[PDB]
RNA sequence: UGGGAGAGGGUGGUGGAAUUCCCGGAGUAGCGGUGAAAUGCGCAGAUACCGGGAGGAACGCCGAUGGCGAAGGCAGCCACCUGGUCCACCCGUGACGCUGAGGCGCGAAAGCGUGGGGAGCAAACCGGAUUAGAUACCCGGGUAGUCCACGCCCUAAACG
RNA sequence: CCGAGGGUAGGGCCCGUGACUGGGGCGAAGUCGUAACAAGGUAGCUGUACCGGAAGGUGCGGCUGGA
RNA sequence: GCGGGGUGGAGCAGCCUGGUAGCUCGUCGGGCUCAUAACCCGAAGGUCGUCGGUUCAAAUCCGGCCCCCGCAACCA
RNA sequence: GAGCUAGCCCUGGCCAGGGUGAAGCUGGGGUGAGACCCAGUGGAGGCCCGAACCGGUGGGGGAUGCAAACCCCUCGGAUGA
RNA sequence: GAAUGCCGGCAUGAGUAACGAUAAAGAGGGUGAGAAUCCCUCUCGCCGUAAGCCCAAGGGUUCCUACGCAAUGGUCGUCAGCGUAGGGUUAGGCGGGACCUAAGGUGAAGCCGAAAGGCGUAGCCGAAGGGCAGCCGGUUAAUAUUCCGGCCCUUCCCGCAGGUGCGAUGGGGGGACGCUCUAGGCUAGGGGGACCGGAGCCAUGGACGAGCCCGGCCAGAAGCGCAGGGUGGGAGGUAGGCAAAUCCGCCUCCCAACAAGCUCUGCGUGGUGGGGAAGCCCGGGUGACAACCCCCCGAAGCCAGGGAGCCAAGAAAAGCCUCUAAGCACAACCUGCGGGAACCCGUACCGCAAACCGACACAGGUGGGCGGGUGCAAGAGCACUCAGGCGCGCGGGAGAACCCUCGCCAAGGAACUCUGCAAGUUGGCCCCGUAACUUCGGGAGAAGGGGUGCUCCCUGGGGUGAUGAGCCCCGGGGAGCCGCAGUGAACAGGCUCUGGCGACUGUUUACCAAAAACACAGCUCUCUGCGAACUCGUAAGAGGAGGUAUAGGGAGCGACGCUUGCCCGGUGCCGGAAGGUCAAGGGGAGGGGUGCAAGCCCCGAACCGAAGCCCCGGUGAACGGCGGCCGUAACUAUAACGGUCCUAAGGUAGCGAAAUUCCUUGUCGGGUAAGUUCCGACCUGCACGAAAAGCGUAACGACCGGAGCGCUGUCUCGGCGAGGGACCCGGUGAAAUUGAACUGGCCGUGAAGAUGCGGCCUACCCGUGGCAGGACGAAAAGACCCCGUGGAGCUUUACUGCAGCC
RNA sequence: CGAUGUCGGCUCGUCGCAUCCUGGGGCUGAAGAAGGUCCCAAGGGUUGGGCUGUUCGCCCAUUAAAGCGGCACGCGAGCUG
């Protein structure tokens, strides 16, 4: 049947992405966390 | 008058549609219209504020002049009548001698090919606007400002009108669509007649998907619904009320008066309602 | 051809009396109602009186034993549209007449549908009395309805 | 081929009968009231509507075969 | 299983707060009426479901027995 | 977190074929004029039958499955809320 | 040594289940260490509104070639979407950007919020919508509207010529619109040809034929032809389109108006450039100087901004045209010609799937376009089949039980069962015919019947043409032939009578309920006079609504019909400038502390003092509620009637053993041989009843009852047959479970149901196919029940707060 | 209670005997036939339907008879639901 996962480049860069976690004051704690914790990756990856 | 059907299928058989009589241009003025924003009930938080609704015909909305007193003394000629889908009345296109096009609601009796004006100078004439104190006592009247220049507030819905009992002051008193009596200041214009379509009240949607086309969502009982939901909620089996009606929101719905107590514009309502 | 009387019919308008309600003023101990009373209304200011406003319905005197219409029926006043009818004149047509099973139309009230309207009145209904009882007569309330528009119903002591 | 008629399917009219139900007629001495005939003790009758154990009552209009 | 009841012939007061049984109808005698009803004047009739106790005293307060209506009997 | 799902907003797209035959219009009859009747024309509809599509009624299977909801047979809607 | 402990390792079940759609395989040749599995050939089967082809998401080298086979691949593997390496994606015209706006987002001005932040007109961003210039062939192992070839085109810059009042983020026009139905003319596509081109072919009885088989086009500027779309011309006035305006709008006047003209598209033709089959030789070459023609069918596509009807009344903005404003008119713009200039990103490959979403090479999910032919009434349905693509990544045998999917069945025909559950039956089309009832539509496909193939003859109407021939499409009337049977295969209603419930089409518990539940038109009550009520928000601000009482919110009821009675004492809501109580505050009789005092400080009664409550009314489609006992009629029985207690008032109409009735399978009637169900009645209604509506109701229903006909493997009662498994052999090889085990019956015993204890009986050791009685078998720390001064959702006249409102 | 699935049906039986039938007896208010009642006897047999979920029961048509109980109200790692 239809699962959850429904890939789409535009919806992805738009939710979790590093502009949209930018702008808002909970998605720039995530942001600093993610670069205190050391990821790679602080952001999803997508080919845009 | 209002078209029936025959009952050649379930729903036919109880649906009127209006007669669309007086009607005499199918599309609307290209300067005159903007495109309406469908809501759905959702303010600009994106909430339903008001429930259900959405889901209708697109429309375009027809700029309608509601203050008139734009263009006192030019005299213009009834061109059209025309379908408004945003509203109950029926709406009349103006061709002014000054060749300035407008929207009015059309009063009961218009016909295209008269003219109309106003001013305080008007002829009392069905489609002429006036301030209310220069027009006689008695003569039934629509689109009718609440306070000077504010825009025409009152009897704009089809078949309604506004009654002149008498004068006080700067004030004139009118019985209101709804029965109340009311002072409204002298200087607040209005156009004498009654708005037209008074059939209209005696159309039967006769099926769930009229109501669907005209962006009315399905209305659910409270008593349909469980107690997280509405005080009407639960029960096993059906329920009676077993508390005074209420809302939703759980305020008292049979009777519970609501208007503002204190409100100033009290000293201007002299008799509340009618039936 | 010329004339006459009339609440004949339809439409639109409009006048004053009365009732009810509302607002103001003045004023106080009851009003109302009956056979007698009680319910009811009234010191939260009623009734009775004066001014103001709103609304509906019916049109006093003229008014008659009168008038008109086929009947049912039609009554303030004005205008418009329309029916019947009588008289005169002795002008025209030349029996073109009478009646009429069916059909068609009209048809008091009550009643019914949709929408208005709603003062007074008032089935149902409540209450107060009477009474052995009183699902009545009498009294105080009161909803349809009575009024308007459109459409039904098609009855009668529709009787001379 | 037609064909008595047999058979299948569906209708129409009539007749008898049916738990129960509806009023009607009748029936020497039942119960409740007293509607009508005298102004019958609220004049009656009436078409219609609503109501009531019952006759009836009331509303609206009509008739006199009442005053 | 828990609650309220039993009192002239019928339907109800009085019990709670111990002493003293009352109301409407019915019934009996008398009146009015030609007569009956209605109406009017008078009267009779309970010994308080029973037994047991508390008390100077029990319709009444307390207990059992007899009956009369009622509420209840749920989880599977 | 509304890339599932629920509702709404904007902008696009989709619905084989067949069937039934409303209003209206035309002609005719009818009448004082009407209502209205008849035929043709017409093509309305949360109309009918049925693919796509959207479903998920009954049964059977499957049940460490092909699948953490699937498969077969049947069945609902299919110009509309 | 235990914690259903934690991490790891290794066992058991076990050579067991399984190896992922039952579309299917066989042989020959080749490669190689090795072959059912890789390559080639032939033969067979499968899809073909796809299981073929194109595009878009998404994926991200998976593409092509060489060399490989440890692992990945459910087996094998020489093969591969796997390993290593090399190569491969070419644009002014395709898509997106250097253009426009939609919702929405953001946001100069401005508003609001302790902070963070929320909001907000313009403007900006935002596309699969608007706008915009490329078609056909060739070429590579792999890219192509991109490279190449032919023929076309766009914008920008500069120049030359001509022309003009040039000039815009401003004005105006236009862009610019729905649904259903649909005309004319075309094209895409397709069918036929006795015509044209073509290798060949003559078989096995016949045919050297008007035989068979193959093919018969594509793109194309200007011009031209056909079909359509758009569009009036001139003049005068002008105050309106926030400046101006010759434009647009409005008024007047002359001319022409299904025309014409001007214009713009489509299709046709068109210089030119392409392509070009079967077959036969080795993707290629030949065919071949290939031919490239006529007739018919014909779109849902094109002309398109076409037309008609309808109501629910159907984006915006730029490109573009016109008007003018500063400005500037040696400029500028328009037109024609010329040269120059023209950037960034994507482009491989999978794409209904083995490369996307599902942990898998997973029977599931995934938007758009093309989707051939014949026949069946039509069609995207169904069967076959073209192009193209496949046989689904374990096989070989055997021919048990049993399981699944399937086929048939004597006599009977629902006797099966909770139930005809399931499976039969019926089944398309044409014709005849079709009941109660009804809201006149319907009920209707009612029911029930007849026809259906092929051949010959006769004939009627239409389309295209030409009015004819031909091809094509509707038909009608004779006469015949064959079979068991002519919608001969596949696709394709069983029907009826009668109840309950819900009017209806709809909607729902994704993943155990589709229903009588929700919704629904419709009815009523109630609130709301607009800065509305109400809702979200601390607010600003929004929705309501750019609406205005024929409107908007809330509630109940639920098409329609006939109706909806009585109670206002309690609660609610509404009305009530009296009275009563009532907080802060006002008031300050009167005390008190301190000080030597002036003074400072403190307490403090009467009385004035809101809403709320009390109190007086109203109010039921507001919350709700609508009695008991005793007696009475000339047979009995019953009680129209009466008595009395209580109530705020004692249930009206209509219904009733009911989706409601306990006693209960009430009783009577119907149907049956027999009826706890069903239908019709009765009425002591345990415990109906009037908008939590009452009683009916045509039509509708994958709803739930009862019955009959039809037909059946449901059954008497089973039998046989088919394939996929089960079984056997080669390959690969799990699982939950498991204290250890050398794990028998009876009668006892035992914590009360013993393989394990006692006594007795029985029993050589080990497997395989089977069946399920036991191992209180497995699975899940019972979801019932209780316990915990455990938790959570929910209610209220429980308590105590808070928002909100007064 | 770190689970012993719970009615009825179906399938499959097996046992007890307080025996429904069949066989053998005594007593009889046993004439015969047919019954009544007790004793012995468990080898075999013990039907098909209507109603209800039903077990049971009633009913229809039969029958030699239409037994009653146990087996976790036998039997859901056997089915139904
Ligand atoms: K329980
Ligand atoms: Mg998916
Ligand atoms: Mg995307
Ligand atoms: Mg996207
Ligand atoms: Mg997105
Ligand atoms: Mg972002
Ligand atoms: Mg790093
Ligand atoms: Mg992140
Ligand atoms: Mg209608
Ligand atoms: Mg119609
Ligand atoms: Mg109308
Ligand atoms: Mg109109
Ligand atoms: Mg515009
Ligand atoms: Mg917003
Ligand atoms: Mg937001
Ligand atoms: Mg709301
Ligand atoms: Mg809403
Ligand atoms: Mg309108
Ligand atoms: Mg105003
Ligand atoms: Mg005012
Ligand atoms: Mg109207
Ligand atoms: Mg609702
Ligand atoms: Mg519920
Ligand atoms: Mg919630
Ligand atoms: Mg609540
Ligand atoms: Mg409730
Ligand atoms: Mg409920
Ligand atoms: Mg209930
Ligand atoms: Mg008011
Ligand atoms: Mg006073
Ligand atoms: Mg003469
Ligand atoms: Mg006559
Ligand atoms: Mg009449
Ligand atoms: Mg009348
Ligand atoms: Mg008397
Ligand atoms: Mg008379
Ligand atoms: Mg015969
Ligand atoms: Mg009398
Ligand atoms: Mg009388
Ligand atoms: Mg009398
Ligand atoms: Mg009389
Ligand atoms: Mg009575
Ligand atoms: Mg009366
Ligand atoms: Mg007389
Ligand atoms: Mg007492
Ligand atoms: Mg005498
Ligand atoms: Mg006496
Ligand atoms: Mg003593
Ligand atoms: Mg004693
Ligand atoms: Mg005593
Ligand atoms: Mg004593
Ligand atoms: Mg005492
Ligand atoms: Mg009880
Ligand atoms: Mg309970
Ligand atoms: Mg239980
Ligand atoms: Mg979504
Ligand atoms: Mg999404
Ligand atoms: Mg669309
Ligand atoms: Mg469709
Ligand atoms: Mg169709
Ligand atoms: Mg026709
Ligand atoms: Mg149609
Ligand atoms: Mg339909
Ligand atoms: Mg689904
Ligand atoms: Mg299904
Ligand atoms: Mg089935
Ligand atoms: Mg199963
Ligand atoms: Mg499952
Ligand atoms: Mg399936
Ligand atoms: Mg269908
Ligand atoms: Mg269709
Ligand atoms: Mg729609
Ligand atoms: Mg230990
Ligand atoms: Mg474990
Ligand atoms: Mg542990
Ligand atoms: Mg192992
Ligand atoms: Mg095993
Ligand atoms: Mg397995
Ligand atoms: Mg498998
Ligand atoms: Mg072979
Ligand atoms: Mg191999
Ligand atoms: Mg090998
Ligand atoms: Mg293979
Ligand atoms: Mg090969
Ligand atoms: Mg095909
Ligand atoms: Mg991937
Ligand atoms: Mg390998
Ligand atoms: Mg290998
Ligand atoms: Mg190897
Ligand atoms: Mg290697
Ligand atoms: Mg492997
Ligand atoms: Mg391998
Ligand atoms: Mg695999
Ligand atoms: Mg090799
Ligand atoms: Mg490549
Ligand atoms: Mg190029
Ligand atoms: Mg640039
Ligand atoms: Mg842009
Ligand atoms: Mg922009
Ligand atoms: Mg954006
Ligand atoms: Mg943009
Ligand atoms: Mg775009
Ligand atoms: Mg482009
Ligand atoms: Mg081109
Ligand atoms: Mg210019
Ligand atoms: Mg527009
Ligand atoms: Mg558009
Ligand atoms: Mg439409
Ligand atoms: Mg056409
Ligand atoms: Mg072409
Ligand atoms: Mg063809
Ligand atoms: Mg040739
Ligand atoms: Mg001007
Ligand atoms: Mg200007
Ligand atoms: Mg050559
Ligand atoms: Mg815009
Ligand atoms: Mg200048
Ligand atoms: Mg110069
Ligand atoms: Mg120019
Ligand atoms: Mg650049
Ligand atoms: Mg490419
Ligand atoms: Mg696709
Ligand atoms: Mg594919
Ligand atoms: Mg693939
Ligand atoms: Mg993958
Ligand atoms: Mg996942
Ligand atoms: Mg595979
Ligand atoms: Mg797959
Ligand atoms: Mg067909
Ligand atoms: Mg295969
Ligand atoms: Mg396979
Ligand atoms: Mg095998
Ligand atoms: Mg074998
Ligand atoms: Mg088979
Ligand atoms: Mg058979
Ligand atoms: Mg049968
Ligand atoms: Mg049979
Ligand atoms: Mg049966
Ligand atoms: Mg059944
Ligand atoms: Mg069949
Ligand atoms: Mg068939
Ligand atoms: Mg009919
Ligand atoms: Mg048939
Ligand atoms: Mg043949
Ligand atoms: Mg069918
Ligand atoms: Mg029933
Ligand atoms: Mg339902
Ligand atoms: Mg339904
Ligand atoms: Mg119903
Ligand atoms: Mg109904
Ligand atoms: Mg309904
Ligand atoms: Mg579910
Ligand atoms: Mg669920
Ligand atoms: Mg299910
Ligand atoms: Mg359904
Ligand atoms: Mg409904
Ligand atoms: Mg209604
Ligand atoms: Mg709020
Ligand atoms: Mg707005
Ligand atoms: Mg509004
Ligand atoms: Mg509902
Ligand atoms: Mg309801
Ligand atoms: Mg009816
Ligand atoms: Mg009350
Ligand atoms: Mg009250
Ligand atoms: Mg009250
Ligand atoms: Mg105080
Ligand atoms: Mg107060
Ligand atoms: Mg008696
Ligand atoms: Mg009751
Ligand atoms: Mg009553
Ligand atoms: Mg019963
Ligand atoms: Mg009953
Ligand atoms: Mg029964
Ligand atoms: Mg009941
Ligand atoms: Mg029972
Ligand atoms: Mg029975
Ligand atoms: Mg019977
Ligand atoms: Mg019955
Ligand atoms: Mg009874
Ligand atoms: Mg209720
Ligand atoms: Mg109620
Ligand atoms: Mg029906
Ligand atoms: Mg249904
Ligand atoms: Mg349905
Ligand atoms: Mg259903
Ligand atoms: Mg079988
Ligand atoms: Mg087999
Ligand atoms: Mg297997
Ligand atoms: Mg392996
Ligand atoms: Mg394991
Ligand atoms: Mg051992
Ligand atoms: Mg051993
Ligand atoms: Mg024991
Ligand atoms: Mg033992
Ligand atoms: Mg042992
Ligand atoms: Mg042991
Ligand atoms: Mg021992
Ligand atoms: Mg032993
Ligand atoms: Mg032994
Ligand atoms: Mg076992
Ligand atoms: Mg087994
Ligand atoms: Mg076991
Ligand atoms: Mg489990
Ligand atoms: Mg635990
Ligand atoms: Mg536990
Ligand atoms: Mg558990
Ligand atoms: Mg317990
Ligand atoms: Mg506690
Ligand atoms: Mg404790
Ligand atoms: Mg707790
Ligand atoms: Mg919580
Ligand atoms: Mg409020
Ligand atoms: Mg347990
Ligand atoms: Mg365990
Ligand atoms: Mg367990
Ligand atoms: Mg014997
Ligand atoms: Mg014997
Ligand atoms: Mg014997
Ligand atoms: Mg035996
Ligand atoms: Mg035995
Ligand atoms: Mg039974
Ligand atoms: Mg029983
Ligand atoms: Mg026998
Ligand atoms: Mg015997
Ligand atoms: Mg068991
Ligand atoms: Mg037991
Ligand atoms: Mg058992
Ligand atoms: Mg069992
Ligand atoms: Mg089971
Ligand atoms: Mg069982
Ligand atoms: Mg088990
Ligand atoms: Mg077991």
């Amino acid at each position: 049947m239809k699962r959850t996962w429904q890939p789409n480049r535009r919806k992805r860069a738009k939710t979790h992405g590093f502009r949209a976690r930018m702008r808002t004051p909970g998605g720039r704690k995530v942001l600093k966390r993610r670069r205190q914790k050391g990821r790679w990756r602080l952001t999803p990856a997508v080919r845009k | 008058a209002v078209k029936k059907f025959k009952p050649y299928t379930p729903s036919r058989r109880f649906m009127t549609v209006a007669d669309f009589s007086e009607i005499t241009k199918t599309e609307p003025e290209k300067s005159l219209v903007k495109p309406l924003k469908k809501t759905g009930g959702r303010n600009n938080q994106g909430r339903i504020t008001v429930r259900f609704r959405g889901g209708g015909h697109k429309r375009l909305y027809r700029i309608i002049d509601f203050k008139r007193w734009d263009k006192v003394g030019i005299p213009a000629k009834v061109a059209a009548i025309e379908y408004d889908p945003n509203r109950s009345a029926r709406i009349a296109l103006l061709h002014y001698v000054d060749g300035e096009k407008r929207y009015i609601i059309a009063p009961d009796g218009l016909q295209v090919g008269q003219q109309v004006v106003a001013g305080p100078d008007a002829p009392i004439q069905v489609g002429n606007a006036l301030p209310l104190r220069f027009i006689p006592v008695g003569t039934v009247v629509h689109a009718v400002e609440l306070e000077p220049k504010k825009g025409a507030k009152l009897a704009r819905a089809a078949g309604t009108s506004a009654q002149i009992q008498g004068r006080e002051g700067d004030y004139v008193i009118l019985r209101l669509p709804s029965g109340e009596l009311r002072k409204v200041h002298g200087e607040c214009y209005a156009t004498v007649g009654a708005v037209g379509n008074a059939d209209h009240k005696n159309i039967v949607l006769g099926k769930a998907g009229r109501s669907r086309w005209l962006g009315r969502r399905p209305h659910v009982r409270g008593a349909a619904m469980n107690p997280v939901d509405h005080p009407h909620g639960g029960g096993e089996g059906r329920a009676p009320r077993g508390r005074p009606p209420a809302s939703p929101w759980g305020w008292q719905t049979k009777g519970l008066k609501t208007r503002k107590r204190r409100k100033p514009s009290s000293r201007f309502i002299i008799a509340r309602r009618k039936k």
